């Protein structure tokens, strides 16, 4: 997830990293 | 430490910047 992740919490990096096409 | 929720835009930024040309999947509007 990004915005639960990012949004309801704090997103470092390697998490949008599995986001990436 | 640098650790704050990501919302709005601040986290495409950091999405386009991991990713690089390609693109990410990250546009819930």
């Amino acid at each position: 997830g990004i915005v639960e992740q990012c949004c309801h919490s704090i997103c470092s990096l390697y998490q949008l990293e599995n986001y990436c096409n | 430490e640098v650790n704050q929720h990501l919302c709005g835009s601040e986290l495409v930024e950091a999405l386009e910047l991991v990713c690089g040309e390609r693109g990410f999947f990250y546009e819930p509007k």
